[PDB]
């Protein structure tokens, strides 16, 4: 597909709406939209494997990562294909989100149709936080919304 | 595996379940699912083009419909490929169903949204102007992205 789009939802004030549109195959993706209710200041911004959230964070599983690299910032060669960096939360909460990434993409063994878009606690420290955790997760912290990315008009 | 799928279904109500898609062949696809809060009868389910839920589930669009075909029951060739038929809730509201289908495909609707309606799908045979169009089956009640 050309475009698509995400609800992020969850238990607690924090919501918002992401777009997605790719012009060009295999080319950049423009990742915009806005979400509310977040803490002022970096938050992660995450695609994991799978859509599946019957058991929430558990089965949406890892960061999508197909080709087993370690994580790491949006600008970094080694990362996940998932890795879309921070957004940032304004003094009222509201994050105004613009992202543009060619790793991800909507058609091939790349796309990100039909998986789990994720804004975390804490500011993803681009894998170079020097413990473990930071080439996993890198210390973004729990799930605050999640949604699945659908195909839209 | 050809694929698998699964898709939770809310809205703006009581109802809510989850679905889920096995690619058994190429050319057959189980569809399993429990789905609870709906009225006791027969309730449409429909895989809708769009995983679009901006707006509850009406910004989901028309039954996927590649092939550019009338709304039918399960059972009609001349079908959407979205077209899954009805399924029965019991007395409690709780709709526990199972099918395969040959003309749905998981891959093709990954992305795509599952919407469960309030009446009961006509399989276009209500005599009436929606008939062949969506089945005249109401409101839809809940929706959900089949997610990978
Ligand atoms: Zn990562
Ligand atoms: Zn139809």
């Amino acid at each position: 597909a050309t475009k698509a789009v995400c609800v992020l939802k969850g238990d607690g004030p924090v919501q918002g709406i992401i777009n997605f549109e790719q012009k060009e195959s295999n080319g950049p993706v423009k990742v915009w939209g806005s979400i509310k209710g977040l803490t002022e200041g970096l938050h992660g911004f995450h695609v994991h494997e799978f859509g599946d959230n019957t058991a929430g964070a558990t089965s949406a599983g890892p960061h999508f990562n197909p080709l087993s690299r370690k994580h790491g910032g949006p600008k970094d060669e080694e990362r996940h294909v998932g890795d879309l960096g921070n957004v940032t939360a304004d003094k009222d909460g509201v994050a105004d989100v613009s992202i543009e990434d060619s790793v991800i993409s909507l058609s091939g063994d790349h796309c990100i149709i039909g998986r789990t878009l994720v804004v975390h606690e804490k500011a993803d420290d681009l894998g170079k936080g020097g413990n473990e955790e930071s080439t996993k997760t890198g210390n973004a912290g729990s799930r605050l919304a999640a949604g699945v990315i659908g195909i839209a008009q | 595996n050809l694929g698998a799928a699964v898709a939770i279904l809310g809205g703006p109500g009581t109802v809510q379940g989850v679905v889920r898609f096995l690619q058994l062949t190429p050319e057959r696809c189980l569809i399993e699912g429990t789905i609870d809060g709906l009225e006791p009868g027969l309730h449409g389910l429909h895989v809708h083009q769009y995983g679009d839920l901006t707006n509850n589930c009406n910004s989901c669009g028309n039954h996927f419909n590649p092939d550019g075909a009338s709304h039918g029951g399960p059972q009609d060739s001349d079908r959407h490929r979205g077209d899954l038929g009805n399924v029965r809730a019991d007395a409690d509201g709780r709709a526990i169903f199972r099918m395969e289908d040959e003309q749905l495909k998981v891959w093709d609707v990954i992305g795509r949204s599952l919407i469960i309606d309030e009446g009961e799908d006509d399989l276009g045979r209500g005599g009436h102007p929606l008939s062949k169009i969506t089945g005249n089956s109401g409101e839809r009640l809940a929706c959900g992205i089949i997610a990978r």
